[PDB]
């Protein structure tokens, strides 16, 4: 067994972060004092959940966490909400005054007061693993702490673990749910930063899960809650191989050898269905080639683009729920003589699949109704350039007229460190159109 | 805890200012002897950002109280709410500033100021994380113009990286006290330029008529105009004294808004301002004519003569927050060549479940536009029509100003409403 | 359209499907990073006093 | 009050749109790099698609269809038609075409001497022409030397199609001539085609005898105004509409022209269409699409339709401006911007 460590950082890292392990705990039934009846290991044992959890002596599973914020008040909500006795008070950092919404402040002013503080917490969490494999760090784009100190955090984790994986989930700014007009420039920021230093990368586009929960939950104005909720039945899709019995994507490693043959281009497209609302009465449920089929659905994408215009480099489609090898390829025969699915000429036409038999997991009084099957495909698409090209623009236009630099060049970053960050993109932009077009 | 600290300098500046904590002391349930009444935790949630907490169980305003004469301070000691005030913080001289800014920046103001910072330090050293400061205060006087601007630069030489925030009343003739307010102004304004964050403009002028035309009240008073301040003051602190997803920070807020250091001049704006037909209910689509409308806007400055950098709206009260979002990008689709292109998504909206007191729902309206330029422009030429004949120059060059610091207060402003004039086109 | 590597376990079973076949920076330098920009904050903030010592 | 942007200032066809939304009063035109706008008349070459669709509380229209140019392009039309079971090798309507590489760059070189090959043999009419999308440069010859030999001459990629050396004459004067068609495609992907048609005819005698001169061969409206001297004889400008190419179809071969040739071009219109729809259909996109389409046919002496290319940019007739744009705004853009007939469509229904 071979354990992981997440870690959240910001806001947005922190409230999604608190969606994950109370799904998580739901899944293998941990309750909030953490205690598991169906462990007969009593602090001990190295199952599959065990990649994600401790045990002491007493009985209780620890989650291999840790919450990193440069302000009191989002964690402050950990401390003392439902799951407070999961995690001990040392997993828990924060700092006190936030990096408002500035990625130099979050990288350098404040960051570098606090990087060794938070490296030595994690330094106690590896001490633990018999064989650490990697992190999972979530944080977001725009705001100052998920873009700054991130890429710092990245930066020092590849010296301090040389040889472990890094996956990021990370939250792609949506004007929809932001108040903050910099997050372009914070996005191209710790997207140049970090990009050397992640082995793969799931981007949500904050405006994906807002449509997702106003369409499918009929949700008028959705709330963090609502939207975490979601993108956390995401999460431990995506990490259920991790955390179950199984064979594919068994540890971090396997997700960049079956998502990612170009490092640079590793940002796999999510997509999940289906996403049914609790408050119908009762829905006819759906087959597995009907909810295979949305996956080639715009709807259902974690990032709003057109796949139908890019190229496939891998592809990975996980099950959970009622679902036989049988009626996966019997789907994907009827799909693949009706959609558009053009893959690139130096990779396979293959698709990996896995399939766990526990059906997704929905929180009580939750948004999302039980569903008795669930699949979510990645997909490396050229298509999820559209992404970056959006983004890119929007950095573009300010940056012509140096708008808000000057917030960045007075906590020490110069203004050159803007031109060399764009230029990376230019340049990844550029190797998205070199794979996908002819 | 993001604490902020709050002064208020000369006549204007604490009558303002008083009213001010009139407004919010009740929207937070404290009674004018500092006790707690309220029925809503939101009241106390972020109560800390502008009140200290004393024993009892009593709340006692972070608030700081100059003046270089006596008059104006013993007026609020003995207000409505003058016995909540911390009697150290009443900081006073006898001398006056003769409604002169050079009494009030080099020779009057200047024997008082480290008396100021001495209580000033000693509210900032209980602070557990201070945010910023904010000074009310008007600029054609000689104390919060004169001595408020020196308050600032030694304030910002002590915390050189805490946010200084402002609320500035500008002169103008149709509610003048004195011919020299001009000259007071200019020399003001070249302070702010330099050592605020963000800095509110007020235009006496526009809150005139708006008390004679909207308000329909045949005689206003400085307490009328005041009572509009106060309303305004409280609008756009809603977002630090209510608990909500904004994150609202004083440096979070001027990051988003202040996309150039010298360019922070923001036109507020309130919704509704309804003459006694008062207890007509409004819609959503009625608060967001009205908070866009330039009469319902308090710098005399028509938006359609400039273009927004950014724009910053609060509503109060509850109502449909998906009609509030519908509004919103109504009125952005519907004059989009009012909003400069080059910043994407320069309009937020925040959302607020407390009204104000006396009203089912309000909208306040915080915005940075190049039409402030029109502000300095009027300001800039009354200057030059006196500055030219060296017209009462005599009160100033003798508390020992030179000629050439005129020349160059002026200079200072002509480049200010250059700059904003490049960024309108 | 073949399937390969059909793994059976009790939680769940995985396979593989192929249609067709086919065609850093040391501590040292993070740390002056980090004091580089540290200095040209001091910079800024020493001439922001001179000019207020003015 | 609905907003549009313009991207490109070369459009004769939308240029008019734009005045005619304008004189409605109740749109709005913004600059060309304003994001708030509700449609846009975007560019010819790298339409930013991407990045329609993403601003909050505005529905976005756009005048071209992502993918539309897998037909538009000489290559990729000939492509899209061997390649896709809906049209199959065996496609009817479609001359026996091959994409050919310049040796200095998948290719059907060989492919494209089998079949010629083969008809030298069999005493079969042999001439072929070679044409590109990066012409005005087009070649006709009977000679398989000649036509490769003048693709390696160029840098581009090229198509060889049999030259239809039967085509049918007008008369008097002995002349070729092709048909344009427009054909408006609207968000839900009704396939509406324009009454009106034309035919951009020859105004040379046809000579089979001499593809050297390649004036009475090609019925291009630029080449018949510089190397024709016959031009505006038979008819003005070298065009001749529905009206009266109907009433000649009687007179001389007692049919009309929704019989002769109107059906076989409905079918090939509705054929393309319908063949790239789940490709390129808005139908559950962010963002609705709708494009012009300008295809042009040949017609044979035995009356059989065949289909030229399709242009994805297409100029109009001088005097089917005013009609046409009046109704491309009816139908494609009020019909999702509503404002405050006898349609001068034909509807082609289809399944979707
Ligand atoms: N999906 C989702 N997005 C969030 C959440 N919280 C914040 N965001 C997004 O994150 C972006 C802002 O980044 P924050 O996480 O608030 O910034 P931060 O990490 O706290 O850094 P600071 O600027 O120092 O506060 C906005 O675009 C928000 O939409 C969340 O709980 N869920
Ligand atoms: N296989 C073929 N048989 C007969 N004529 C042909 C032919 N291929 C091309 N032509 C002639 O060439 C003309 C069309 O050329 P083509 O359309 O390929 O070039 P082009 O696209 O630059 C002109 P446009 O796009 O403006 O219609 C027609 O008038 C037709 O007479
Ligand atoms: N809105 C408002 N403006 C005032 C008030 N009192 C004075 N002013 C304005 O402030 C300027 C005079 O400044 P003053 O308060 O005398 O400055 P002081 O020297 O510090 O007392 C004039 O332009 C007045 O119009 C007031 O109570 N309310
Ligand atoms: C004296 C006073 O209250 N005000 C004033 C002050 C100076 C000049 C005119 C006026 C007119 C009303 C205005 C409210
Ligand atoms: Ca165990
Ligand atoms: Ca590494
Ligand atoms: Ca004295
Ligand atoms: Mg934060
Ligand atoms: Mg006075
Ligand atoms: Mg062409």
């Amino acid at each position: 067994m071979r354990e992981c460590i997440s870690i959240h950082v910001g806001q947005a890292g922190v409230q999604i972060g608190n969606a994950c392990w109370e799904l998580y705990c739901l899944e293998h039934g941990i309750q909030p004092d953490g205690q598991m009846p169906s462990d007969k290991t009593i602090g001990g044992g190295d199952d599959s959940f065990n990649t994600f959890f401790s045990e002491t002596g007493a009985g209780k599973h620890v989650p291999r966490a840790v919450f990193v914020d440069l302000e009191p008040t989002v964690i402050d909500e950990v401390r003392t909400g439902t799951y407070r006795q999961l995690f001990h008070p040392e997993q828990l950092i924060t700092g006190k005054e936030d990096a408002a919404n500035n990625y130099a402040r979050g990288h350098y002013t404040i960051g570098k007061e606090i990087i060794d503080l938070v490296l030595d917490r994690i330094r106690k969490l590896a001490d633990q693993c018999t064989g650490l494999q990697g992190f999972l760090v979530f944080h977001s784009f725009g705001g100052g702490t998920g873009s700054g100190f991130t890429s710092l955090l990245m930066e020092r984790l590849s010296v301090d673990y040389g040889k472990k994986s890094k996956l990021e989930f990370s939250i792609y700014p949506a004007p929809q749910v932001s108040t903050a007009v910099v997050e372009p420039y914070n996005s191209i920021l710790t997207t140049h930063t970090t990009l050397e230093h992640s082995d793969c990368a799931f981007m949500v586009d904050n405006e994906a899960i807002y449509d997702i929960c106003r369409r499918n939950l009929d949700i008028e104005r959705p709330t963090y809650t609502n939207l975490n909720r979601l993108i956390s039945q995401i999460v431990s899709s995506i990490t259920a191989s991790l955390r179950f019995d199984g064979a594919l994507n068994v540890d971090l490693t396997e997700f960049q050898t079956n998502l990612v043959p170009y490092p640079r281009i590793h940002f796999p497209l999510a997509t999940y269905a289906p996403v049914i609302s609790a408050e119908k009465a009762y829905h006819e449920q759906l087959s597995v080639a009907e909810i295979t089929n949305a996956c080639f659905e715009p709807a259902n994408q974690m990032v709003k683009c057109d796949p139908r215009h890019g190229k496939y480099m891998a592809c990975c489609l996980l099950y959970r729920g009622d679902v036989v090898p049988k009626d996966v390829n019997a789907a994907i025969a009827t799909i693949k003589t009706k959609r558009s699915i053009q893959f690139v000429d130096w990779c396979p036409t293959g698709f990996k699949v896995g399939i766990n038999y526990q059906p997704p997991t929905v929180v009580p009084g939750g948004d999302l109704a039980k569903v008795q099957r669930a699949v979510c495909m990645l997909s490396n698409t050229t298509a999820i350039a559209e992404a970056w090209a959006r983004l890119d623009h929007k950095f573009d236009l300010m940056y012509a007229k140096r708008a808000f630099v000057h917030w960045y060049v007075g906590e020490g970053m110069e203004e050159g460190e803007f031109s060399e960050a764009r230029e990376d993109m230019a340049a990844l932009e550029k190797d998205y159109e070199e794979v996908g077009v002819d | 805890m993001r604490e902020i600290v709050h002064i208020q300098a000369g006549q204007c500046g604490n009558q303002i200012g008083a009213k001010f904590w009139e407004v919010i002391s009740d929207e937070h349930g404290i009674d004018p002897t500092g006790s707690y009444h309220g029925d809503s935790d939101l009241q106390l949630e972020r109560i800390n950002v502008y009140y200290n907490e004393a024993t009892g169980n009593k709340y006692v305003p972070r608030a700081i109280l100059v003046d270089l004469e006596p008059g104006t301070m013993d007026s609020v000691r003995s207000g409505p709410f003058g016995q909540i005030f911390r009697p150290d913080n009443f900081v006073f001289g006898q001398s006056g500033a003769g409604n002169n800014w050079a009494k009030g920046h080099y020779t009057e103001g200047a024997e008082l100021v480290d008396s100021v910072l001495d209580v000033v330090r000693k509210e900032s050293e209980s602070c557990d994380c201070l945010q910023g400061f904010q000074l009310t205060h008007s600029l054609g006087g000689g104390t919060g113009s004169g001595m408020g601007t020196l308050l600032i630069s030694k304030i910002r030489e002590e915390y050189p990286d805490r946010i200084m925030n402002t609320f500035s009343v500008m002169p103008s003739p149709k509610v003048s006290d004195t011919v020299v307010e001009p000259y007071n102004a200019t020399l003001s304004v070249h302070q702010l330029v330099e050592n605020t964050d963000e800095t509110y403009c007020i235009d006496n002028e526009a809150l005139y008529d708006i008390c004679f035309r909207t308000l329909k009240l045949t005689t206003p008073t400085y307490g009328d105009l005041n009572h509009l301040v106060s309303a305004t003051m409280s609008g756009v602190t809603t977002c630090l004294r209510f608990p909500g997803q904004l994150n609202a920070d004083l440096r979070k807020l001027a990051v988003n808004m202040v996309p150039f250091p010298r360019l922070h001049f923001f036109m507020p704006g309130f919704a509704p301002l309804t003459s006694r037909q008062q207890y007509r209910a409004l819609t959503v689509p009625e608060l967001t004519q009205q908070m866009f409308d330039s009469k319902n806007m308090m710098a005399a400055c028509d938006p359609r003569h400039g273009r927004y950098l950014t724009v910053a709206a609060i509503f109060r009260g509850r109502m449909s927050m998906k009609e509030v979002d519908e509004q919103m990008l109504n009125v952005q689709n519907k004059n989009s060549s009012y909003f400069v292109e080059w910043i994407p998504n320069n309009v937020k909206t925040a959302v607020c479940d407390i009204p104000p007191r006396g009203l089912k729902m309000s909208a306040t309206f915080i915005g940075n536009s190049t039409a402030i330029q029109e502000l300095f422009k009027r300001i800039s030429e009354q200057f030059t029509a006196m500055f030219r004949r060296k017209a009462f120059l005599h009160w100033y060059t003798g508390e020992g100003m030179d000629e050439m610091e005129f020349t160059e207060a002026e200079s200072n402003m002509n480049d200010l409403v250059s700059e904003y004039q490049q960024y309108q086109d | 359209m073949e399937v390969i590597e059909l793994n059976k376990c009790t939680s769940g079973q995985s396979f593989e499907v192929i249609l067709k076949p086919p065609s850093d920076p040391s501590l040292e330098e993070i740390q002056k990073k980090l004091e580089a920009a540290e200095e040209r904050r001091k910079y800024q903030e020493a001439e922001l006093l001179k000019h207020l010592a003015e | 009050m609905y907003t549009f942007v313009v991207r490109d200032e070369n459009s004769s066809v939308y240029a008019e749109v734009s005045r005619l939304l304008l004189a409605t009063g109740q749109w709005k035109r913004l600059r060309k790099d304003n994001p708030r706008f509700n449609l846009m008349l975007g560019e010819r070459n790298r339409l930013p698609f991407g990045r329609l669709g993403h601003e909050p509380g505005l529905v976005q229209l756009v005048n071209y269809y992502r993918g539309a140019d897998k037909l538009c392009r000489k290559a990729s039309l000939v492509k899209l038609i061997k390649t896709s079971p809906e049209l199959s090798e065996s496609c009817t309507w479609f001359p026996e075409s091959y994409v050919i590489y310049p040796t200095n760059l998948t290719d059907e070189r060989e492919v494209f001497l089998a079949a010629y090959n083969r008809r030298r043999e069999g005493r079969e009419g042999n001439v072929w022409i070679a044409k590109s999308s990066a012409g005005a440069g087009i070649l006709i010859s009977s000679e398989a030397s000649e036509l490769l030999d003048f693709i390696d001459e160029q840098g581009q990629v090229h198509v060889i199609q049999k030259y239809l050396e039967k085509p049918l004459l007008l008369e008097p004067g002995h002349r070729k001539f092709d048909i344009r068609s427009w054909v408006l495609v609207d968000h839900l992907y009704n396939i509406y085609l324009y009454r009106e048609g034309v035919l951009r005819t020859s105004s040379e005698p046809y000579n089979s005898a001499n593809f050297q001169d390649k004036t009475c061969h090609l019925t291009n409206h630029c080449i018949q105004k510089e190397y024709s001297k016959n031009y505006g004889r038979y008819e003005e400008g070298n065009e001749m509409f529905f009206e009266e190419f109907n009433q000649y179809l009687m007179d001389a071969l007692n049919t009309t022209l929704e019989n002769s040739i109107l059906l076989q071009i409905k079918h090939i219109i509705r054929s393309c269409l319908m063949c790239i729809e789940p490709a390129i259909s808005t139908k559950h996109l962010h963002y609705q699409s709708f494009q012009l389409f300008g295809f042009d046919f040949m017609v044979d002496e035995e009356l059989k339709v065949w289909l030229i290319e399709v242009n994805g940019a297409p100029a109009c007739a001088q005097k089917l401006y005013a009609e046409l744009c009046q109704g491309i705004v009816d139908v494609a853009i009020s019909s999702v911007f509503p404002l405050a007939p006898t349609s001068i469509f034909i509807k082609l229904h289809h399944h979707h």
